[PDB]
């Protein structure tokens, strides 16, 4: 009958949804996931109205609608943000025991992302500040490891140094930023490395503050 | 004219069937958006409005001018599509829904959607929904420029990016910010609605780069060296994303430039200033060539009235016994007739704002110094009104509950003494009953007085809040004149309030005044009012004083909270402010004339509340804002001028002496030093506004504490009646003061 037919269609839709949810979270592409969810929604809408009036069809349709709504949270979660420590915080607060390697879209979808929107958003913003600080550090590392002194011939006598203004300005900006990094609640992570780079910046600052004056005096007395 | 034709063509492209009336409607709408939009004052707007219709009817006879030119002309594509004109109310409903959603995502602070905002949203949306649609907004601070720009940008998917300006903001920092915004807009194909205030525009070095970006669509010289190499490297990937494989560097740069024009709208928010606007024209013509400009200044009376109604919804303001007065003092022409109590209160608030505009204009005519008045002042006033009403009603309700508990305890004690009598002592018991009964009727009279106070509380709180938020820069005579004007206006509206309200005592207590006097603060009426303002404020107070007494006063007041002193000239200022955010200690600021724009996030109270955290965006760094943080701005030169931006973010506290402050001080000194009895009676009258009642309440609390221990031991001589007759004599004293208040007031006036 019509009830048997709508039950069969419901079973087919459930099988499709389960097959889609078997994809691990690592390999779930948010754009393709959204396109597939839209295709499934269009397939659901293709059913006749008599089959649409059934309660189970309404429940599955609203579940897919909620999945489409939380697709934005899925996009925000699947990035360079969570890493593994933010995932650990999410597991701790949500009291769920998953496996990172075995993580799949089904496990996350079972937990109500819409209900836990505030928790997810807080974790995402914490991760936002965290890659901000981490990329700022990495920028410091790459600008200081690849930085070279501007050596110049001096009357075929030796090789002196220029670029004092640019180098000193860079040192001052970096030391100011590192000192200000002690603020913000995100500072509690990677503190020791920040202090080590602060010590490095102070050392280079003092060394080259002495160096510029030594160079000036030596040039003057050599003349 | 060319923009006119292009706009009509755009509005005509999706349509296929359109009557002549619809074409005239589109023509009139485009004319109003091109010619009426840039107008400054009201008369020019009315002139343009009437002449558009006149030209339309003269050049097009035999058309129905109603449909052809209806008064609420308005076009949008949000409802349905194809830029079809929409009715005002349906658009208002749509914007309310989108504004609730926006509330859910960002900027939870309420916004009120009146007609002016409803028009500006569509104007900004029309300008954004256009390639290279740079926009200039000219309006008084707090009229809703940045807020509407951000709202429309969010609704259109545009991501708002605004730079953070501060002192010693070298051109290199602005270059880096421009590089970041250009890279985000073009390379990553993410639309950006770039917003700037006038704080970061005052420097003329940045205006050249902004002019070049506005005109050419890309600024040469911003990208060079290895930076240009990284730009090209990411531009190649961006071209890969769009499927536009190109390899030549100049063609890739051209594609990046085109992406920048298509996906970068720059919004310049500026305060109205004719000389400054002319200077900006002199230094950058494109701000009036490439940038279409939109003017909205002070809120109209309708806007103020609607904001007042919306922000006074939690407040009770409902008097079933509110008798309507004939010949109401009306400032809102659409005020319901007869008005309810809440309508009358909001009308009075709008009158307060408009009479402060009138007073400021009159003082400017006199030749004195004026401070710009902004709708932020109205919002601060209404917030003070709500807070004061809630606080005062809470105090009155708790006092009524305390009195009811006392009355129930007294009834229980009377019944207990009656039971004891059921068992020289009997005469003592009878005297005890007589005294208890008499004090009971006295507390019933106290209940009646409480009911009267609850009657007058709305007007008292309104006048007090208007004094706190609005006044503060004017001298004592102008403050008193404003207060008398407000009081007369309320008396014309039958809004019940005390005829002899005392501002200092309705807004403070004895202990607070004694604490103030313990620190360096002279016992002056101006000084007490200034201390009141320094106590109750929402925006951070800006203190002006030639003597520096206020600085020492607030140093001594906040010494226990390790308050720190720091000037704007000192380079450590920023660092000190950092500490003020981390720890929470108050931080006094001097030398406000050389203002540091980095304070703008602090003064604007731009708090991001997320995940059990409160953050402040100090420049480019987010900092945990301590709950007990407060900042005081101070100066020493009375003859100083402030930008309207700063003037609208702080509450002014003027300590300067004038011909009316010194007059009052000398008159008070003479009264105290030559007629000590008259000064004593004046203090008696001035402290009668609660302080004696407060002492009575405290002693009654002590009496209840003593009486709670009532079993045998309270009858050491069957008469603990000494405490209650003490209460009776202080009560009789204050009562006699109350009946003979007019004679004492008249005598003090004569002396
Ligand atoms: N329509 C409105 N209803 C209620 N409050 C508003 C409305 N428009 C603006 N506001 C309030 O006024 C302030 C506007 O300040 P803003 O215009 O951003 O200053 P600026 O123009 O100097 O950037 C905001 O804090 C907002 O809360």
């Amino acid at each position: 009958q019509d009830l048997k037919g709508v039950w069969s269609e419901l079973s087919k839709v459930w099988e499709q949804i389960d097959q889609m949810k078997e994809q691990p979270w690592v390999s779930v592409q948010p754009r393709k996931l959204r396109q597939n969810l839209d295709a499934l929604l269009n397939q659901l809408k293709s059913f006749p109205a008599r089959l649409r009036q059934y309660a189970s069809y309404e429940f599955v349709q609203r579940l897919l609608k909620g999945y489409m709504k939380i697709n934005m949270l899925v996009i925000e979660l699947k990035s360079e943000a969570l890493k593994d420590r933010h995932w650990k915080q999410l597991m701790k607060r949500l009291h769920v025991n998953w496996v990172v390697s075995e993580l799949t879209l089904g496990q996350i979808w079972d937990v109500d992302l819409q209900k836990n929107e505030a928790i997810v958003k807080d974790v995402l913003l914490v991760a936002q500040g965290e890659m901000a600080l981490e990329e700022f550090l990495k920028q410091i590392r790459e600008v200081w490891n690849t930085y070279e002194l501007d050596l110049v011939n001096y009357q075929n006598k030796c090789r002196l140094i220029r670029g004092w203004d640019d180098l000193f300005n860079k040192v001052k900006e970096h030391i100011n930023s590192v000192s200000a990094m002690k603020l913000s609640p995100y500072y509690k992570v990677f503190e020791e490395d920040a202090l080590s780079w602060e010590d490095k910046l102070n050392r280079i600052m003092a060394l080259f503050d002495v160096w510029i004056d030594v160079q000036r005096r030596w040039v003057y007395l050599e003349g | 004219m060319t923009r006119w034709v292009r706009g009509i063509f755009e509005a005509l492209r999706p349509l296929e069937t359109l009557p002549v009336e619809g074409l005239i409607r589109i023509w009139a709408h485009e004319a109003l958006r091109l010619f009426q939009d840039r107008l400054v004052e009201d008369e020019e707007r009315r002139w343009t409005d009437e002449n558009i219709d006149t030209v339309a009817l003269k050049h097009f006879p035999n058309i129905d001018r109603e449909k052809a030119m209806s008064r609420p002309i308005l076009y949008s594509n949000w409802l349905s599509k194809d830029y079809i004109p929409v009715d005002q109310e349906e658009l208002r409903d749509y914007v309310k829904a989108r504004l609730k959603v926006f509330y859910e995502e960002e900027l939870d602070v309420p916004l009120v959607l009146f007609n002016e905002v409803l028009d500006h949203v569509l104007r900004i949306d029309r300008i954004f929904r256009q390639p290279q649609g740079h926009l200039l907004l000219i309006g008084v601070s707090g009229a809703g420029k940045t807020t509407l720009s951000r709202f429309v940008a969010w609704m259109n998917g545009l991501s708002v990016y605004q730079i953070k300006v501060h002192r010693k903001y070298t051109g290199e920092d602005f270059d880096e910010d421009l590089r970041t915004v250009l890279r985000r807009s073009g390379c990553k194909n993410e639309k950006i609605a770039f917003i700037m205030d006038e704080s970061n525009v005052l420097d003329s070095g940045f205006l050249e780069r902004m002019n070049t970006l506005l005109a050419n669509g890309e600024v040469p010289g911003l990208f060079e060296g290895d930076e240009y190499a990284t730009l090209m490297t990411q531009c190649k990937e961006g071209a890969q994303k769009e499927g536009l494989m190109l390899d030549s560097h100049e063609e890739l740069y051209k594609w990046f430039t085109s992406q920048v024009i298509r996906n970068l709208h720059v919004v310049f928010t500026m305060n109205p200033s004719s000389e400054g606007l002319k200077d900006r024209a002199a230094t950058s013509p494109a701000l009036f060539n490439r940038c279409v400009l939109n003017w909205f200044g002070d809120w109209s009376t309708e806007a103020l009235y609607q904001v007042g109604k919306e922000f006074t919804s939690k407040m009770d303001l409902e008097k079933p016994n509110y008798i309507v007065p004939d010949y109401m003092p009306v400032v809102y022409d659409k005020l319901p007739q007869p008005p309810s109590h809440r309508e009358a209160i909001v009308n009075s608030c709008v009158f307060v704002h408009q009479t402060l505009h009138q007073a400021n204009a009159r003082l400017a005519k006199r030749g004195g110094r004026t401070m710009a008045i902004t709708p932020r002042h109205y919002l601060d006033f209404i917030n003070h009104y709500a807070n004061l009403f809630h606080e005062k009603r809470s105090e009155l309700e708790e006092q009524q509950m305390h009195l009811n508990v006392g009355l129930r305890k007294i009834k229980e004690t009377v019944d207990q003494v009656e039971e004891l009598r059921r068992d020289a002592k009997v005469n003592r018991s009878t005297a005890l009953l007589k005294s208890l009964s008499a004090e009971r009727e006295r507390w019933e009279k106290t209940s009646e007085t409480f009911k009267n106070q609850m009657s007058t509380i709305a007007g008292d709180c309104l006048l007090s809040a208007a004094f706190i938020a609005y006044a503060g820069y004017f001298d004592q005579q102008m403050r008193q004149n404003l207060f008398t004007t407000w009081s007369h206006h309320l008396q014309q509206a039958n809004i019940q309030f005390r005829t002899d309200i005392a501002r200092t005592e309705y807004l403070s207590n004895a202990d607070e005044r004694l604490r103030w006097q313990a620190s360096s603060l002279p016992a002056d009426d101006l000084c007490t009012e200034n201390a009141i303002m320094l106590k109750r404020f929402n925006r951070y107070p800006l203190i002006i004083d030639p003597s520096g007494q206020a600085t020492e006063f607030i140093m001594n007041e906040y010494k226990d909270r390790k308050i720190t002193r720091t000037s704007f000239l000192d380079d450590a200022f920023r660092k000190n402010l950092e500490s003020a955010l981390r720890f929470g200690n108050p931080l006094l600021v001097q030398d406000v004339e050389s203002y540091d724009p980095v304070l703008n996030p602090v003064l604007n109270r731009e708090v991001r509340r997320t995940g059990g955290r409160v953050l402040i965006t100090l420049g480019d760094q987010d900092i945990d804002l301590s709950p007990s943080f407060v900042i005081f701005l101070s100066t020493r030169d009375p003859t100083v001028e402030f930008p309207p931006d700063l003037c609208s973010r702080v509450t002014f506290v003027n300590f300067t002496v004038t011909r009316s402050s010194l007059q009052s001080q000398c008159l008070n000194e003479v009264l105290k030093a030559e007629r000590p009895d008259v000064d004593e009676k004046r203090s008696d009258l001035l402290k009668l506004q609660g302080e004696f009642q407060l002492r009575l309440r405290q002693l009654e609390k002590s009496l209840l504490q003593a009486l709670n221990e009532v079993k045998g031991r309270i009858l050491d001589d069957d008469t603990i009646i000494t405490t209650l007759e003490n209460l009776k004599r202080e009560a009789a004293e204050v009562t006699r003061k109350v009946e003979e208040t007019d004679i004492v007031m008249q005598e003090v006036e004569t002396v």
